[PDB]
């Protein structure tokens, strides 16, 4: 079963240059071409370019021929992107993708599997991790609540991923500090407040910092 | 440079209506036109390639057509969980061109939100601000107002629901240390149409 795992994205300062990697796995990585399409928030997809992991060579794009570059690793089953002199304009969700069927058929070519995607995003400010508070709970409502931290995203979880039910992660807005903030909340059985533990974890991969937070009442 | 012109650019079906996305190639291509649904938080999904079939495991009820440059996405009978925007991507000529996107949202009965609401926790006291968080959960249509007193809250909004199709909204009031310590109740005010009367939940500092 094909998972592509996307990592790398984060802060990068106007000007310098961060490097992403797809993990491609669950087939032969040297059979399919690996390609990179782009989102900036909001907007339209943007084909980047590809790579043949088994010749190494490259598909570009004469817009990005410059700066970008693709390259891939056999023996890691990973794929990279690299990305130099970035600027305010280059800030967009990263996606890898596959590109089945098996071979050149002429008639079916497309981006079969794809990466979850990777925020990389472009500006003087700095980092720093969330902090985690809680807000405590027929039918209980009980959440937790992200604050300060920047850039974007946070990705919260609950009870681990056992929890996906009833979850609702807010979408984050931006203060006047500028700091970003968000919540997200679940709703559970209150018979089962004492009998079920809730906890929340609010990963944030630009800082490498998860903060698992415990909501009780 | 080949130019994808999708229209139109967000439409609000109601479930098993028939939804017809239009996709206006700038030059002519062949059959070589791919439909893909991106649904919030993910990443964009294969449905139809060469322009009409269907890739394996998809439900039956997606069509794709094609009469010239323009290219047709049919949802056939719309579900609730298909609330997702759509793109074409030609693989005619070289680089790949995607469509504009078209949001397709579904039209849906009223519902009423369940409301919440949140002391600031003891933990977030001491940084010097607390934050009051009114909750409400799973309301349809989206219009509905949230009052605490102003200048202070943020919101916002969940996406659509891919099962309900309804809403939530997080407006939160984050005024200061003591400040919060001043006064004493606190309420937020709910007005949304599903709900008869403006319902307001409140608790007492202590």
């Amino acid at each position: 079963e094909v998972q592509l795992v996307e990592s790398g994205g984060g802060l990068v300062q106007p000007g310098g240059s961060l490097r992403l990697s797809c993990a491609a796995s669950g087939y032969t990585f040297t059979e399919y071409t690996m390609h990179w399409v782009r989102q900036a928030p909001g907007k339209g997809l943007e084909w980047m370019g590809g790579i043949n992991p088994n010749s190494g060579g490259t598909r570009d794009n004469q817009r990005f021929k410059g700066r970008f570059t693709i390259s891939a690793d056999t023996s890691k089953n990973t794929a990279y992107l690299q990305m130099n002199s970035l600027r305010a304009e280059d800030t967009a969700v990263y996606y890898c993708a596959r590109r089945g069927p098996y071979g050149n058929y002429y008639n079916s070519y497309y981006f079969d599997y794809w990466g979850q995607g990777t925020l990389v995003t472009v500006s003087s400010a700095s980092t720093k991790g969330p902090s985690v508070f809680p807000l405590a709970p027929g039918t209980a409502a009980l959440g937790c609540l992200v604050k300060d931290y920047f850039p974007e995203p946070v990705t919260v979880s609950w009870n681990s991923g056992a929890l996906t039910s009833g979850v609702h992660t807010f979408p984050a807005v931006l203060q006047s500090s500028g700091l970003y903030s968000l919540s997200s909340v679940v709703t559970v059985p209150s018979s089962s407040l004492g009998t079920q533990t809730y906890i929340c974890n609010v990963n944030h991969k630009p800082s490498n910092t998860k903060v698992d937070k415990k909501v009780e009442p | 440079d080949i130019q994808m012109t999708q229209s139109p650019s967000s439409l609000s079906a109601s479930v098993g209506d028939r939804v017809t996305i239009t996709c206006s190639a700038s030059q002519g291509i062949s059959n070589y036109l791919n439909w893909y649904q991106q649904k919030p938080g993910k990443a964009p999904k294969l449905l139809i390639y060469y322009t009409s079939s269907l890739h394996s495991g998809v439900p039956s009820r997606f069509s794709g057509s094609r009469s010239g440059t323009d290219f047709t996405l049919t949802i056939s009978s719309l579900q609730p969980e298909d609330f997702a925007t759509y793109y074409c991507q030609q693989y005619s000529k070289v680089p790949w061109t995607f469509g504009q996107g078209t949001k397709v949202e579904i039209k849906r009965t009223v519902a009423a939100p369940s409301v919440f609401i949140f002391p600031p926790s003891d933990s977030q006291l001491k940084s010097g601000t607390a934050s009051v968080v009114c909750l409400l959960n799973n309301f349809y249509p989206r219009e509905a107002k949230v009052q605490w007193q102003s200048g202070n809250s943020q919101e916002s909004v969940t996406e659509q629901d891919s099962k309900d199709s309804t809403y939530s909204l997080s407006s939160t009031l984050t005024l200061s240390k003591a400040d919060y310590e001043k006064h004493k109740v606190y309420a937020c005010e709910v007005t949304h149409q599903g709900l008869s009367s403006p319902v307001t939940k409140s608790f007492n500092r202590g």
